[PDB]
């Protein structure tokens, strides 16, 4: 649904500390503001695309404290209050499985610098300029909004995104969703026993699937990995010589005066400039990739969450009967009921 | 006597469903709405 | 129902009439697509490095041999100049591709049919749209019903009347409180539950919260004012 | 013949099979005729 918010110091990036060179770069002109518009485009957007996705109600509906809900046993997939953020128990397993990078989130020099300084590269990245931003929504918003999402589904159906909610008991939602895939409505009620342990049953091998495999929110870690492998990359190009005595800015002027410095550092202005545009280049393409990602995510929400999809295997393979958002790191998981 | 202020920013009216066993609510009426939508 | 339409589209002129940022959509597209047209005319002024941004300045003052030295600075940054445009432009174009895709639906599926899926055309049940042409883009004003004011209801899976379990055709059980009712799903209009309103299937045994009830058979009152016009006509003919 | 509507005649729909379809109203008005005739045998006697 979103991916993580670069900004990145053009000036520091390319010139880090130095007079001389900020100087030869206002030669130029243009193009670190056109870098720094263009990033602050896509990470503008992130917000846009979490926000079109996850806030399709303007009132966070809350669940009835008694849960009698007919034999459906949604405590798996609602809010657990004992928790620091009221998350449900499948989005804890979720925000486990992908591991994040720098969620923007407060640096205070004293983990940056000493034994934290080492190892990550984080700061490595930050003190060449590149910075990473928070999303608008913390991950205690998108699990608020999930939250009303679902409250609203088990207890409204799909009469919450059509106008103002309307109550209606579980298990005669269940027979409005049979007749919507053309069975009768008693086939629910005559087995609503079954239908409701073979639910508990299939959200049982939800909870031990995502506990047990390592690899199954593989389509948002490698969003993660694109970004940090992105990041690291801009990085290495700072090691580079692009036919200069030396890669090190500081190790030019040092050792050569305002003329021979002129030669050397217009070439490391041209290779790292060349490096960043690269980078936001290849971010911008990506952008639009999480965009057409994010757009089908809040069209899955609309049509899956909010209704009922008569449209086939839009909302997993099946006959669609209702399914339940889920968030996760820079992304959101739908649990698609079907009938089979 | 207008300043800049700062907020944790809220989701919504917070709405507990009236939700029971044997409850449903039935619109008695309707309201029809044309709402535009502008596309590039 | 039409002074309802009537009203909204007065409110669409009016709202339309008033605020600033509505068409920002729109507008934003144009800003873009100038903001780079301006952004590429300012990069003429960048020097790259030459002894100036002013071409015929270079060849008003050198030689081929010293001129080529700084032309080439120049075609160098403009020429990454318009290859930066022409990228920007090639992934902008993508943006509007996907968005004239999303309005070719729009048009195909909101204003030459009506949509079943949910909230694609406007929040509320469509009935129709509109398409209204605009400045580099287009206009739905999309009709939705969107249902109004609630009360609650009593309500069952079920009605138990013979032994046998009875279901709506189309419909929901409601009770005021003291009778029962079936009615459609979406407008509270209530009617007498009859076996017309009604299907069977199976006893009351197996339906979890149903409740007792007495179905109106329509066919019964129709053959017992027959009984009456049989039995009249026995009591007669025991005359002559 | 509430379960089922009516179109046409045999000689047009290819494959269509022999059956009887049950008429809820016919065996609900027999039962009428046999209210109608033990009150037609009862009136024999006075
Ligand atoms: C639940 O809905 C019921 C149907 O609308 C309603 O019962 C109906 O009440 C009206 C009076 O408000 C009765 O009207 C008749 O009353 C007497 C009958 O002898 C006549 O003198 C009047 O002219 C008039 O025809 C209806 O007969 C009655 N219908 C039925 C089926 O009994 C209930 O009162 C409603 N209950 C609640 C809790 O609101
Ligand atoms: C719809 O009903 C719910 C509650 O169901 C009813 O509650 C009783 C008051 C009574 O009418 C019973 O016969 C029903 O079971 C309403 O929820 C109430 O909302 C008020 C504020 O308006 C709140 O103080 C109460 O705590 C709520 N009661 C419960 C049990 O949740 C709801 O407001 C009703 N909606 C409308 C439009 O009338
Ligand atoms: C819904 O399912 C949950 C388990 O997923 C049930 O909660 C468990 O209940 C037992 C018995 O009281 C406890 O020993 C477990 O520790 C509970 N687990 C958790 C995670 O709380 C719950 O009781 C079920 N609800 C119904 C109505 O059957
Ligand atoms: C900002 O700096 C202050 C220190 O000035 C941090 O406060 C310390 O927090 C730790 C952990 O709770 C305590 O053990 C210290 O005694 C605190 N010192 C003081 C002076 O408050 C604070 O945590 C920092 N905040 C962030 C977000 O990094
Ligand atoms: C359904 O709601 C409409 C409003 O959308 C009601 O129409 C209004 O009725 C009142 C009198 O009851 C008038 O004062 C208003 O001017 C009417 N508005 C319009 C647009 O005509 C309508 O009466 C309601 N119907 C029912 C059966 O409740
Ligand atoms: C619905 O009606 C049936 C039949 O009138 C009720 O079942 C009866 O319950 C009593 C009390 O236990 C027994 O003495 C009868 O022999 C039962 N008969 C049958 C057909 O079951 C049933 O309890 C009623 N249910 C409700 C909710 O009122
Ligand atoms: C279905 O039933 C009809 C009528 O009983 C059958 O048509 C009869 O076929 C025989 C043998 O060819 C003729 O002698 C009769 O005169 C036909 N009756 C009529 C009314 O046309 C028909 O053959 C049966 N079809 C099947 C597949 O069993
Ligand atoms: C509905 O819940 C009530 C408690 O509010 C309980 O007494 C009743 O047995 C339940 N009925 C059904 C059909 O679930
Ligand atoms: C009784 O039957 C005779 C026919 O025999 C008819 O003329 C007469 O009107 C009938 N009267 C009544 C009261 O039905
Ligand atoms: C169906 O196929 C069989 C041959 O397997 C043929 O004899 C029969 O007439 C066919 N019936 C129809 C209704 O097509
Ligand atoms: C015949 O009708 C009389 C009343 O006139 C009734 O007492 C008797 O039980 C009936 N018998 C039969 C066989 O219908």
């Amino acid at each position: 649904v979103s991916m993580t918010k670069t900004s990145v110091d053009c000036t520091m990036y390319i010139c880090g500390d130095s007079t001389e060179c900020s100087n030869l770069l206002l030669q130029y002109g243009s193009f670190c503001t056109q870098l720094n518009r263009a990033l602050t485009g896509i990470a503008v957007e992130q917000d846009k695309n979490t926000q079109e996705v996850f806030a399709q109600v303007k009132q966070i509906y809350k669940t009835p404290p008694i849960k009698d809900f007919g034999g459906f046993n949604f405590s798996q997939i609602l809010p657990d209050p004992s928790k620091p953020s009221k998350r449900s128990f499948i989005e804890d397993l979720l925000f486990n499985k992908v591991t994040l990078a720098d969620a923007g989130f407060i640096k205070q020099y004293g983990d940056c610098l000493g034994d934290i300084a080492a190892r990550d590269l984080i700061c490595a990245q930050k003190f060449n300029g590149l910075t990473v931003l928070p999303p608008l929504l913390t991950d205690e918003m998108i699990a608020q909004y999930t939250s009303a999402l679902l409250a609203g589904t088990i207890t409204s159906g799909w009469t919450f995104g059509a106008g103002a909610a309307l109550q209606i008991p579980f298990a005669m939602q269940m027979a409005y969703r049979f007749n919507g895939i053309g069975v009768t409505q008693n086939v629910l009620y005559e087995n609503q026993k079954l239908i409701a342990n073979q639910f508990n049953s299939a959200i049982g091998k939800i909870q031990d699937s995502l506990s047990s495999t390592a690899s199954a929110l593989g389509k948002l870690q490698d969003v993660v990995n694109q970004n940090a492998q992105a990041l690291n990359t801009l990085v290495k190009q700072l090691s580079s010589n692009f036919g200069a005595i030396s890669s090190v800015l500081n190790d030019i002027l040092s050792r050569l005066d305002k003329v021979e410095a002129e030669v050397q550092i217009d070439r490391l202005i041209t290779g790292r400039l060349q490096s960043l545009q690269t980078y936001v280049t290849q971010q911008l393409i990506r952008a639009a990739e999480i965009r057409a990602s994010a757009n089908l995510a809040a069209t899955k929400m609309s049509e899956c969450v909010l209704g009922q999809s008569k449209r086939v295997d839009f909302c997993g393979k099946g006959y669609h009967l209702m399914s339940f958002p889920q968030s996760a790191p820079h992304g959101v998981v739908f649990l698609h009921v079907t009938y089979v | 006597s207008q300043s800049i202020i700062a907020y944790t920013m809220s989701l919504g009216a917070e709405n507990s469903v009236a939700y029971s066993n044997n409850s449903i609510a039935i619109p008695t009426n309707f309201t029809i709405s044309v709402t535009t939508e502008i596309l590039p | 129902i039409a002074n309802q339409f009537n009203s909204a589209i007065g409110k669409i002129q009016d709202s339309l009439s008033s605020t600033a940022s509505a068409l920002g959509k729109l507008q934003d597209v144009v800003n873009q697509n100038a903001q780079a047209l301006n952004t590429l005319v300012k990069q003429l002024s960048s020097n790259f490095g030459a002894i100036s941004s002013v071409l015929n300045d270079i060849l008003s003052r050198l030689d081929k041999v010293e001129a080529e030295v700084q032309i080439d600075r120049l075609i160098t940054g403009r020429l990454q100049s318009l290859q930066t445009y022409v990228t920007q432009q090639l992934i902008r174009a993508a943006e509007i591709r996907a968005s004239a895709n999303l309005a070719a639906t729009k048009m195909s599926e909101c204003v030459l049919g009506q949509s079943k899926r949910v909230d694609f055309c406007g929040k509320g049940y469509h009935l129709m749209s509109f398409p209204q042409s605009a400045p580099h883009g287009v206009v739905f004003l999309h009709v939705t019903y969107v249902p109004a004011q609630e009360k609650n209801f009593t309500t069952a899976p079920a009605i138990c009347h013979d032994g046998k379990a009875h279901f709506p055709r189309e419909g929901v059980f409601v009770s005021n409180g003291t009778h029962w009712f079936v009615t459609q799903r979406n407008f509270y209009e209530p009617q007498i539950i009859t076996t017309d309103n009604t299907f069977v299937s199976g006893n009351c045994d197996v339906v979890i919260g149903i409740v007792n009830n007495t179905v109106y058979d329509p066919l019964q009152p129709e053959l017992d004012s027959f009984k009456e016009e049989l039995d009249k006509y026995f009591k007669n003919h025991t005359s002559p």
